[PDB]
């Protein structure tokens, strides 16, 4: 993450290779690693570098919530807090964090059910925003010919590496003189 | 207790044809409601209510001479009656529980026999059955069983039912009413006065910015289907021509401009400016004609209107 922004992979800038506490029972693997960057310090690329593990092995809690009017009312759920989730015959006692909440009110602003999710929102929604996300920046666009798509690509590419030939030459023309 | 049926074409009535019937049941039209429940409401919003279809029941059965003949009989009745083809059923009963009359056992005075073998207690012309009420059916057939109970007499369940709209459309137009011509098709479960050309009978005014009739109806015409069918010359020239009623929605027809001795024929959801070239873009309304008193307000005095249509009963 320090190289200059014209080089790519000559990798000077911080080369290193960390690893969490999991892993000595796990293994030898490895996710993309932290390629693009134009960050100086090392302080930074242990702390972007572990975020990019822990993020990974991915929990998502998408119970359903049942309100008791009558009795502890004094659990309107709002995103963004802690809670101390327990459930017997599971192996959980720990706390987490809501991440979604799912409210309904009929009338007189009486709460029916909620429904919540924790940790990481879902694995569903991540999908769904992947796949929105495809069909919204696609359609955004106006390169896109379904028919023998890539032609907008290519003519770019050789273009560039067109210039980059007239480029060479220029270099050869000039250093001559 | 004949059960006639007028079909595209033709006639046809059951006791013509060796078919004595039981009675005639018909109920009434299936309300099939359109209700939304609220969630924690104690009751539920009507988002609506809607008459729907008229199942019919009939059970007919049948003797014949002998025990052969049952078979053309039946296959008569299925070829006579099971018709996908919209027919008119018109009901009929008989006006008394007629008995044999006293006679003279004097080898003199004996009594009469039917083709079917049965007792004639239809002496006298003023015995036999009437057309109980001048109305129809649109109706059509659904599935029998023929259970043949002992000798020649076998028994049917016939099980029709209403096809286009729930309704006891009623026989021949209003004109029909008008004009004394036609007799008859008026019965007296219609409340109508014998003063023809008095009010409540004329569909069929002149010179009028605003007018009154008479709907004897109790269905309401609002459906297009019912044959209501008016047809006004208009009396005076316009750019524009709104009529309103009462029990219905206001009319307009804007944007057109028309003469005063041009006749609109105003069919349901629909305009003839002049009987053909139908011009129905302007203020596409479609009146409706609930019962009694439907009051009519023009806006400049039309030379004349006249309408007929149909009376539809619930």
């Amino acid at each position: 993450g320090n190289y200059s922004g014209e080089e790519t992979f000559e990798h000077a800038g911080l080369v290193m290779e960390a690893r969490s506490a999991l892993a000595e029972i796990y293994g030898d693997i490895h996710a993309e690693p932290f390629k693009d960057g134009k960050v100086t310090d090392q302080e930074t690329m242990d702390k972007e570098l572990q975020s990019r593990l822990k993020k990974s092995l991915k929990q998502s809690l998408s119970l359903d919530f049942l309100v008791l009017r009558e009795s502890y009312p004094e659990a309107d759920p709002q995103p963004g807090d802690i809670v101390q989730i327990k459930s017997t015959k599971l192996g959980l006692n720990d706390l987490v964090r809501i991440v979604q909440v799912k409210t309904i009110r009929g009338i007189n602003n009486v709460i029916v059910k909620q429904d919540v999710t924790l940790g990481e929102f879902n694995r569903e929604q991540r999908y769904m925003k992947k796949v929105n996300t495809a069909a919204n920046y696609v359609s955004g666009l106006n390169d896109v010919n379904l028919s023998n798509p890539s032609k907008a690509a290519e003519n770019l590419k050789s273009k560039v590496a067109s210039i980059a030939k007239s480029t060479l030459d220029l270099m050869s023309r000039t250093d001559l003189i | 207790d004949i059960e006639l049926t007028k079909k595209d074409g033709t006639v046809i009535k059951l006791s013509e044809y060796g078919f004595i019937v039981n009675d005639i049941v018909i109920d009434s039209m299936q309300i099939n409601t359109k209700y939304q429940d609220k969630e924690n409401m104690n009751g539920r919003i009507l988002m609506g209510s809607n008459y729907i279809s008229r199942d019919i029941v009939v059970p007919c059965f049948c003797k014949v001479k002998n025990r052969s003949d049952i078979a053309y009989m039946r296959d008569m009745l299925y070829s006579l009656t099971t018709d996908i083809e919209p027919m008119y059923l018109r009901e009929i009963r008989r006006k008394e529980e007629l008995n044999y009359r006293f006679t003279q056992p004097t080898s003199d005075d004996y009594v009469k026999l039917d083709k079917n073998n049965f007792p004639d207690y239809e002496y006298s012309r003023h015995d036999q059955q009437i057309y109980v009420n001048g109305k129809q059916y649109k109706v059509i057939f659904n599935g029998v069983i023929n259970p043949k109970q002992k000798g020649n007499k076998v028994s049917f369940e016939l099980k029709f039912e209403t096809t286009e709209l729930p309704y006891g459309e009623s026989i021949g137009t209003s004109l029909e009413l008008e004009e004394n011509k036609k007799v008859g098709l008026w019965s007296f479960d219609f409340n109508i006065d014998w003063h023809a050309g008095g009010d409540k009978r004329k569909y069929t005014f002149e010179n009028l910015s605003k007018g009154t009739v008479y709907y004897h109806g109790s269905a309401p015409n609002d459906q297009f289907n019912m044959y209501k069918k008016i047809t006004i010359i208009l009396g005076e020239d316009t750019e524009s021509f709104v009529w309103n009623l009462t029990h219905a929605e206001i009319m307009k027809i804007e944007g057109i401009k028309l003469k005063a001795g041009d006749r609109i024929v105003y069919d349901s959801f629909r305009v003839y400016k002049n009987g053909v070239e139908i011009s129905t873009e302007t203020n596409i309304s479609q009146p409706k004609f609930k019962y009694g008193a439907n009051k009519f307000e023009f806006n400049q005095t039309v030379q004349k209107v006249q309408f007929d249509l149909k009376f539809y009963y619930k």
